[PDB]
Formats: structure tokens, C-alpha cells, sequence
């Protein structure tokens, strides 16, 4: 994780204006819509057959919240993502059986959601900084796979 | 494989881009170069500084090809033939890079079309760029 | 795009696999699980231990599908319809995994076809496995 | 490198039986044949129009020997790939402009060549350790890109 002092600030400043709840449900919902195979893990959420169905599912909204909540906490520890996410990493592998590629997909969808929301303030340099962050997080979460 | 719905979505979003195509084109290149530095290995002969005319020019060419591709969504292969030739035989850009540029175009589009960038349109656009990408690397080997 | 020469190369190579197809498919899987451990997340219900009965069984299944693919190289979409469906709507294996198995299939073949595994045949098989992968993920979205 | 002690020795042991001369040329020639776009960096090597023209090109052979000699040296330092390849990383980025994806392609071609060359001796576990090594080398070579 190499975040220049500036990138760090940019990440922090934007994150302070983010409504995790709202953003989480939107990122998780879009994931499910753009890359439908990711629905394989959420059979129990119900019908995810239409974008409207997905976007309005409360189980999708709650999960998006849980996930981005954890994401949010990692932003507090960019210096030790690995240690911070170690337990969740082992959980995703041994218990959930989640292909770590999903973490990369969610990271790119997240960036799309921040751009959508923030418009012009989501400048090239801000995106580059977030790009480093989502990669760092996906990597931390894939770290304990075996 | 683009459904009728997808094509509809693309024609619609690209429609709103309109005259701003070229500007978005250059913006996406810029986002790519900064987000994925390895892509710069393909433009060693370019001034990659902010607002370089080269990037500006390049971004316009790219938007122009995309416009042409939306116009001919039903026959991209022939519509982009000379471009797939150039990429396969001259430029020889590794196929992973196409995915990088496609992501940066989506980012650009989302930051400029808040009203238009719904989940369904996002999905259509992702698929469309993936298709353009397949056409462009269709003659690699 | 498989040229006439690609098709000949594949049939020749696969002709040589002949009766060992199932044994090679099991070996390719084992090679995949060991080298790319993330691929194991799709087989939480399998005993992945060396020589496991589930692995052997599955390896035979994969091999037979490839054999069929070779037999219908000119009609893959139709030949593999049941599998495209299955992967697209049930299994839902992320598309990157296909590239991992393909590589392990190539390695297996290489370790077993000393005479046949020329650079030209190697290129033909890589191209063939990419085509099979494309068919199997063609209905994902 | 993140290789078990068992893995480290399996790697070393096999490598001792490798003819770097012969193998480098096969591996670089096969890269040029299977992934033709990679020819973009060798216009000065002459004719690479056919499999045959590629495989028998002496510049191809000489270059493969150089590449694999440098690869061999890194094997003596599995613990500091980053260190051993820093200079080569800067060179490849700053002077050659090589997209690092190529390092990954070459690593997979090499694995195929070792398998072809050693047959049954290139067991699943040996390949696994080699997969770890080639990934490690590509990362170390990608390290100074900017
Ligand atoms: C930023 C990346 C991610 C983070 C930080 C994250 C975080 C979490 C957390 C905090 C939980 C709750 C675990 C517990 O009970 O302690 C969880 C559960 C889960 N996650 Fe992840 N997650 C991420 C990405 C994903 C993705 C992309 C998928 C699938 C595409 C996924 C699939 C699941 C599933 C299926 C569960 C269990 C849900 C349940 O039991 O209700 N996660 N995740
Ligand atoms: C959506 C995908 C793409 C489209 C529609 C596209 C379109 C084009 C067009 C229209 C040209 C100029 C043709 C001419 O002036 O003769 C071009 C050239 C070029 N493209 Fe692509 N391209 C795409 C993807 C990429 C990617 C991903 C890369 C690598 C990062 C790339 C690298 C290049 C380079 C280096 C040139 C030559 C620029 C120059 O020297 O003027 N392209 N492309
Ligand atoms: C060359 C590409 C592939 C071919 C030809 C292929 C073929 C097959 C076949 C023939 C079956 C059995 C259908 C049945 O049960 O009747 C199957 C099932 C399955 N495949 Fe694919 N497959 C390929 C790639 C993959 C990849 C890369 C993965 C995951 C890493 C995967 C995961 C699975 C799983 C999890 C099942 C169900 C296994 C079970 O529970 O029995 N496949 N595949
Ligand atoms: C294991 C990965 C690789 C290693 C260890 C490696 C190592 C080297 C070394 C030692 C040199 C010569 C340095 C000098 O001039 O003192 C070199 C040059 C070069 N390499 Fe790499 N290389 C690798 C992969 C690649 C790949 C995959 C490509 C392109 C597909 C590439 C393209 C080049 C080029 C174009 C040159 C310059 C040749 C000349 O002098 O004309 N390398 N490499």
C-alpha cells in the first residue's frame, strides 16, 4: 500500500462525505446486476432476476452496509490492511468459499459508485488514490487463502 | 452478447455524451494513465502531462471510433475492421489493457451522466465495451 | 479463430491423448488446485486429496467434454450447449478461472506428449482452449 | 520467497538439470509463437514471420539465453527477488517500455517448457512451486514501474 501523504488526504476527505449505508447497498446491488454470476453466493436473499429486484432488495441493502462498514474501518488502518483483514480473510476462504476475484470486481464497482455520486470532485488523481485503496483491500482479503 | 435492451441503453447514454465525446475520451485516457501506470508503456512517444494536446487528440480519435461502433452496433466486426487490423498487427497492445481503458470510460461516464448512469445502463455499457474489446483483439492470433 | 491448421493440430494432439483423456483431466485438475488455490473455492464439497475419487470422476467428465469439443470443433456452441447453460446459470464460475484450468491442461499435455508438443501445436491448443472457454462463458450475461 | 523449504529445494534440484542455453531460446521462441503480439519488442531481431523463422532466429536464441541467465541468478536469491531485479525493473520500464503483463506470459510459457522437457518429473507439486517462482519474478520485475 503506497499512498503519498496527499493521496491519503484525498481518500480521507471524500470518505468523510460518504453515506456507507447508501453507498454500500448501491455498490453491492450494482455488482449483482453487472456481473450476475456473483449472485451465486446470495441465493437466500431471494429473487435477483431484475435490476429493480436487486436494487430494492433489503437483504442486498443490509449486506452492502455490513461490507462497506468493514471497508470503512480499514481506511482507518491503511498501514496494516493485512493484519486488519486477516480474520475476515480466513472467514471468506474457509467458511464462505468466496473466489477472491469478487473483491476485485466489487472494488471497481465501488469506484464507479463514488464517481456517479461525487461527479466532478472525483478527479483522476482522486480515482488513482482510490484505485490503490481497493487493490490493497482486495489483496488483504485474499492474503490468507490456501 | 448484446440484447436489444442493451443496444437501446447504449444508444441512449452515448446520445447524451454527444459533442462531449472527445473530451470524455481524453479524460478516460488521463484516468487510465494515472490509475494504471503500466498502460503508459504504450505511449512512450507521447507527452503524458495534464492536458497534453496529444492525449487530447488521441482521446478524440478513441471517442470517434466508439461513436462509429454505437452507430453500427449490429456489425461492429466490419465497422471496426481496420481498427482491429491496426491493433492486431501494428499496435499489438496486450488484451488485458482493454479492460483498464473500459473501466476508466465507465468512470468518466458515471462522473458526467448522473441521471443516465443507472444500474441497467451501467451493465449494458460494461457489456458493450467488452464487445468492442473483443472485436479489437479478434485478430491477434 | 481456429484455422484449418489449428484444427488439424488439435485433432492430432487429442488423437494421441486417446484413452488417457480421463487420467490427464484428473491430473490437470490436481495441478490447478495446487498451483492456483483460489480455484478450490468452487469445490468446497470435494475431497481434494491426491487420488480422490471425486477428482478422478470430475477429471473424466472434463476430459470427455473436451473430446466432444474436438469432435465438434466446427459447431462448439451447439455441441457444448448443456455446459454453457450449466456454467452460466448454476455453477457461475468467474471467467478468470477458465484461464487457470486451460494453462494446467496445456502443462499436462506438455508433460505427456514429448514428440507432438511442438511450438505450432502448443499455439493451436492454447487457441483451442481459449475458444472452448469463450463458449462456456458465453451465456454469463 | 513465499516457498516452503520443501518447495525451495524441489525448485533448486530441478533447475540444476536445466540447460539455460537451450531452454531460454525455446521459452522465448515459444512466447513469440503462441502470443504473437509480443513480437512488438523485437522488430530488430529480423524475421519472425513463421514458427520456424522464430524458433531458428539466432537473436531469439541469444536473447533467451540472456533472459534465462538473469532468471537463474534470481533463483540463487529466492529471498530478495525485489533486490536482485530492481535495476532490471527500471530498465524494462524506463528504457524498454515493456508492459509487465509480458513477464506473466513468459512465466507461463516457461512452465510449459519445463513440463515438456522433464515430463513426469515435473509433478503437480513441482509445478506449484515453479508457479510461485514465476509469479515472484514477474512482481519483482514489475516493481519499479511508474
Ligand atoms: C471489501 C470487500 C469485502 C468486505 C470488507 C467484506 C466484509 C464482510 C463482513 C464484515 C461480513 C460478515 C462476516 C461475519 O459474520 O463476521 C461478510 C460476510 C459475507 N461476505 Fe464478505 N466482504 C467483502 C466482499 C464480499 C464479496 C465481493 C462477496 C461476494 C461477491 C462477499 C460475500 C460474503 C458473504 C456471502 C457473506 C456472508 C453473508 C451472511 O452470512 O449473511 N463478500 N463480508
Ligand atoms: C475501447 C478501446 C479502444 C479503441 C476504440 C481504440 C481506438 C484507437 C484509434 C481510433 C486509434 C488511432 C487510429 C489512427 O489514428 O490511425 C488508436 C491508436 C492507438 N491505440 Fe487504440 N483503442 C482502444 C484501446 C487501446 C488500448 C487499451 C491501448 C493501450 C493502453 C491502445 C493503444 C493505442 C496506441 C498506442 C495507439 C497509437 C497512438 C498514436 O501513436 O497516435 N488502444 N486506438
Ligand atoms: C475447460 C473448461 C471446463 C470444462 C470443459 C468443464 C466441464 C465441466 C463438466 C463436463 C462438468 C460436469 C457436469 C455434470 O456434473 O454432469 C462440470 C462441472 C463443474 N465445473 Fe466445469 N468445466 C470447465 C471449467 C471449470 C472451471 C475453471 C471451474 C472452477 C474453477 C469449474 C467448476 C465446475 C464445478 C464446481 C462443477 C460441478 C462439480 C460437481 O459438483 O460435480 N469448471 N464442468
Ligand atoms: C523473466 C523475465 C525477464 C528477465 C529476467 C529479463 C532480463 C533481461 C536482461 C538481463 C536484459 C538485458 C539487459 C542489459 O541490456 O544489460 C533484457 C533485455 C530486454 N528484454 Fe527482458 N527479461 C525478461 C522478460 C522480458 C520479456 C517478456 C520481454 C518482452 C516480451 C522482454 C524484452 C526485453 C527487450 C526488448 C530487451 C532488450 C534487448 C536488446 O538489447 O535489444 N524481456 N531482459
Amino acid at each position: 500500500m503506497h499512498l503519498t501523504p496527499e493521496e491519503k488526504s484525498a481518500v480521507t476527505a471524500l470518505w468523510g462525505k460518504v453515506n456507507v449505508d447508501e453507498v454500500g447497498g448501491e455498490a453491492l446491488g450494482r455488482l449483482l446486476v453487472v456481473y450476475p454470476w456473483t449472485q451465486r453466493f446470495f441465493e437466500s436473499f431471494g429473487d435477483l432476476s431484475t435490476p429493480d429486484a436487486v436494487m430494492g432488495n433489503p437483504k442486498v441493502k443490509a449486506h452492502g452496509k455490513k461490507v462497506l462498514g468493514a471497508f470503512s474501518d480499514g481506511l482507518a488502518h491503511l498501514d496494516n490492511l493485512k493484519g486488519t483483514f486477516a480474520t475476515l480473510s480466513e472467514l471468506h476462504c474457509d467458511k464462505l468459499h468466496v473466489d477472491p476475484e469478487n473483491f476485485r470486481l466489487l472494488g471497481n464497482v465501488l469506484v464507479c459508485v463514488l464517481a456517479h455520486h461525487f461527479g466532478k470532485e472525483f478527479t483522476p488523481p482522486v480515482q488513482a488514490a482510490y484505485q490503490k485503496v481497493v487493490a490493497g483491500v482486495a489483496n488483504a482479503l485474499a492474503h490468507k487463502y490456501h | 452478447v448484446l440484447s436489444p435492451a442493451d443496444k437501446t441503453n447504449v444508444k441512449a447514454a452515448w446520445g447524451k455524451v454527444g459533442a462531449h465525446a472527445g473530451e470524455y475520451g481524453a479524460e478516460a485516457l488521463e484516468r487510465m494513465f494515472l490509475s494504471f501506470p503500466t498502460t503508459k508503456t504504450y505511449f512512450p512517444h507521447f507527452d503524458l502531462s495534464h492536458g497534453s494536446a496529444q492525449v487530447k487528440g488521441h482521446g478524440k480519435k478513441v471517442a470517434d471510433a466508439l461513436t462509429n461502433a454505437v452507430a453500427h452496433v449490429d456489425d461492429m466486426p466490419n465497422a471496426l475492421s481496420a481498427l482491429s487490423d491496426l491493433h492486431a498487427h501494428k499496435l499489438r497492445v496486450d488484451p488485458v489493457n482493454f479492460k483498464l481503458l473500459s473501466h476508466c470510460l465507465l468512470v468518466t461516464l458515471a462522473a458526467h451522466l448522473p441521471a443516465e448512469f443507472t444500474p441497467a445502463v451501467h451493465a449494458s455499457l460494461d457489456k458493450f465495451l467488452a464487445s468492442v474489446s473483443t472485436v479489437l483483439t479478434s485478430k491477434y492470433r
